[PDB]
């Protein structure tokens, strides 16, 4: 199965140093390449860099010349980003995608990996169940108060898909970010199911699994 | 550096209807142009490469054109599933750039909110603080007012709202507010309603709690 | 010999870069073996015991009417060698002519990168002429001793198909078969009868002329070997032909091994652009004085699929350095018909049923057009 994971995204200093990781599988490594491309929140793409694990052959953009180093570890299926001298344009999902070398496309991308550079401090969500009559009854869970971006949240494990709705996370005056994750499911499953949230926030390292229960009223 | 004016930047259409958008590149870039689809929050997917050739996956109403400078991506019969952002890319000097996109949602007809309220968890109630939480479930369309009533009374500036993307299986939107109180504030007051107004509805809904009930 | 042979149509198998197959039986009891048709050799020889790389091999005790010439027999290679032990027995071709010939037969006790790892072949059919035999001339090959012995005509065809991936083909011994070919058969001079030696008389890339002289393409000579997978080209035409591809290709991000074949390049199955990759044509001389034909191939053609995960189609050059002259190899046979008229000694090419194409460009063999040059293209003698 074709597939890249990006690694390394978290919070930055202005002026700083951050190295991410891009892990390929199911897909024939060399014989592809590797490009790098970046995208600010609401903004659109801008390709960062490329290379040919066999044997770079790397090349980037004006914007990260000079700064950003692109590796490869043809070992360990694995393209590296070494990135210096974070400035806050910075700031952007980065993107790994496979690459033929002919035509220049990308044609499997990875989900990114976010990096913020701020002056501000990273701290962990604080995950609160929602919970409560018909046929269908709602459950979520509140992920409160973190920083920085993002929040990944799946329920059950990913075994459950149907129903559920994370919203945008929305950025509180406080500074820290706060999202909902809410999830339909039969009112008779209720007492015969369980339900988990399965929030995840890298960049502060914190992963939650906060069961989603019917108040005992 | 070659650039990529894509038109329009953002467009509404029906399912079934041809939607049509362009791509304009700064200098005649051969038919080295591709395209790609978004959802928010998703990865971009690769449809069309090399102008007009579709991408192994590629569904057959996605259709790709042109020459030069002129480049269209057409889809003869919209669905609901094609809600997203698309991309033209040039490569012909393998440098590399996109265009600034094109949001393509999706229009489908009425439909009314689910609504849920959800009381303080007895976990954040342990740290002083209460945060109240309406939910409003598959509506369409994006237009809906959310208030928030403790008592009878109108609050503000004490409440966020988060609206879903469009869903890419009925198109239809979800909302997510919050009342945010203190534990102190939060024990004085008896009811706490979340009044809803959509088109969907011939007449807002409310759905209440009366704390320390039940 | 000019007739239909529908108990020889698709009678070879095979795999992308492994060569084409043809099941025979071999000695007393039958033992039944897959040896690998090569036109660019003229021994046959078979594996004689347990390899890790075969699923079977020549039992010689368990042949009854196997006889031992108590002499060795070893052969050097581009590439791949082997050498063994001499011998003659019963030979029979299940899906080809109903007959039988005592030929001559190599076992083979040892070799270096000859066989392949699970190529489902074990013995290989050296098609060539007898001058080229090891150890010597005296040692009649497998189609001399055919026509020698049998009424079969001197002479057979070959289609090989392709689309590591299998692949399949037809081997005609002794005719012409009808439905295996469209137009007509473009028959070049078999310059002299050792290897299956032609001349070709000009090249070129996407049309246009690579414009080396003549003699620069048959240095040392130019054979039609099937059991060569490559299209091998003397050092100044390889240096020459690659140089133009790349000028014509589009192709500036590729890996320089890739041209060396060593590093392969991939893209998502079905995905391939095979549109911006040139065609190669190669002008064979003529039957009659002053006149020659050319045979265009495609991509599809000069680049061979090759772990090779099943979602994506990887491919390796198949052009590669030659120091020994011009091969045209399994990649240039694939679209075409192959016909080698060992009687009239002329070799014929023509678009198979199996052509390869898309929906923008086709393999042709066309004709005639016109070379002054001609038979003075040879460099040897």
């Amino acid at each position: 199965e074709v597939q890249l994971v990006e690694s390394g995204g978290g919070l930055v200093q202005p002026g700083g140093s951050l190295r991410l990781s891009c892990a390929a599988s199911g897909f024939t490594f060399l014989g592809y390449g590797i490009h790098w491309v970046r995208q600010a929140p609401g903004k659109g793409l801008e390709w960062v860099g490329w290379i040919s694990p066999a044997g770079g052959s790397t090349d980037y953009a004006d914007s990260v010349k000079g700064r950003f180093t692109i590796s490869a570890d043809t070992s360990k299926n694995t393209a590296y980003l070494q990135m210096n001298s974070l400035r806050a344009e910075d700031t952007a999902v980065y993107y790994c995608a496979r690459g033929p070398f002919s035509p220049w496309v990308m044609d499997y991308w990875g989900q990114g990996t976010l990096v913020t550079v701020s002056s501000a401090s990273t701290k962990g969500p604080s995950v609160f169940p929602l919970a409560p009559s018909g046929g269908t009854a709602a459950l979520g869970c509140l992920v409160k108060d973190y920083f920085p971006e993002p929040v990944t949240v799946s329920w059950n494990s990913g075994a459950l898909t149907s129903g559920v709705h994370t919203f945008p996370a929305v950025l509180q005056s406080s500074g820290l970010y706060s999202l909902s994750s809410v999830v339909t499911v039969p009112s008779s499953s209720l007492g015969t199911q369980t339900y988990i949230c399965n929030v995840n926030h890298k960049p502060s390292n914190t992963k939650v699994d906060k069961k989603v229960e019917p108040k005992s009223c | 550096d070659i650039q990529m004016t894509q038109s329009p930047s953002s467009l509404s259409a029906s399912v079934g209807d041809r939607v049509t958008i362009t791509c304009r590149a700064s200098q005649d870039v051969s038919t080295a142009v591709a395209w790609y689809q978004q959802k928010p929050g998703k990865a971009p997917k690769l449809l069309i490469y090399s102008a007009s050739f579709l991408y192994s996956g590629v569904p057959s109403r996605f259709s790709g054109s042109g020459s030069g400078t002129d480049f269209t991506l057409t889809i003869s019969s919209l669905q609901p599933e094609d809600f997203a952002t698309y991309y033209c890319q040039q490569f012909p000097t393998y440098l590399p750039t996109f265009g600034q996109g094109t949001k393509v949602e999706i229009k489908r007809t009425v439909a009314a909110p689910s609504v849920f309220i959800f009381p303080p968890s007895d976990e954040q109630l342990k740290s002083g603080t209460a945060s109240v939480v309406c939910l409003l479930n598959n509506f369409y369309p994006r237009e809906a007012k959310v208030q928030w009533k403790v008592d009878n009374a109108l609050q503000s500036g004490n409440s966020q709202e988060s609206v879903t993307e469009q869903d890419s299986k009925d198109s239809t939107y979800s909302l997510s507010s919050t009342l945010t109180l203190s534990k102190a504030d939060y024990e004085k007051h008896k009811v706490y309603a979340c009044e809803v107004t959509h088109q969907g509805l011939s007449s807002p809904v409310t759905k209440s709690f009366n704390r320390g009930e039940c | 010999s000019r007739g239909s042979f529908v108990e020889m149509v698709d009678n070879l198998r095979g795999k992308s870069g492994q060569g084409y197959y043809v099941e025979m039986t071999v000695g007393s009891p039958p033992q039944t073996l897959n040896i690998l048709v090569d036109t660019g050799s003229s021994n046959f020889a078979v594996g004689a015991a347990p390899h890790p790389f075969l699923h079977r091999y020549y039992q010689r005790q368990l042949s009854s009417t196997y006889r031992d010439l108590r002499k060795g027999v070893y052969v050097p290679y581009t590439q791949g060698k082997w050498e063994g032990e001499l011998g003659t027995d019963l030979v029979s071709i299940p899906h080809g002519p109903n007959v039988t010939v005592r030929a001559n037969i190599a076992a083979i006790t040892e070799s270096d990168k000859f066989f392949i790892n699970g190529s489902n072949w074990e013995g290989i059919l050296g098609l060539a002429y007898a001058e080229i035999a090891r150890p010597d001339d005296s040692l009649e090959p497998f189609f001399d001793s055919l026509v020698k012995q049998t009424h079969v005509p001197n002479l057979f065809s070959l289609q090989l198909c392709g689309a590591l991936a299998s692949v399949g083909g037809s081997m005609i011994i002794g005719g012409i078969d009808h439905s295996l070919y469209t137009g007509s058969l473009w028959y070049t001079p078999i310059r002299r009868e050792w290897y299956y030696e032609v001349i070709i008389v000009r090249v070129e890339i996407n049309g246009q002329d690579l414009k080396m002289d003549c003699k620069e393409y048959n240095y040392d000579k130019s054979i039609v070997d099937s059991g060569t997978t490559n299209l091998r080209l003397p050092k100044k035409v390889f240096e020459a032909a690659v140089k133009s591809i790349k000028a014509a290709s589009s192709t500036e991000k590729f890996p320089d091994g890739f041209w060396l074949g060593e590093q392969l390049v991939c893209w998502q199955a079905g995905t391939t652009p095979w549109n911006i990759f040139p065609v190669i044509s190669l002008y064979l001389m003529g039957e009659v004085t002053n006149q020659s034909f050319r045979i265009t191939i495609l991509p599809q053609q000069y680049l061979r699929p090759v772990v090779a995960t099943s979602q994506d189609d990887c491919y390796k050059f198949a052009i590669s350095q030659s120091s020994t002259g011009t091969v045209m190899g399994a990649v240039i046979m694939e679209g075409f018909y192959v016909v080698f008229d060992r009687a009239r000694k002329r070799i014929g090419f023509a678009v198979s049923a199996c052509h390869v194409h898309d929906e923008f460009r086709t393999a042709a063999v066309e004709g005639p057009f016109v070379t002054l040059d001609m038979e003075d293209c040879g460099y040897n003698i």
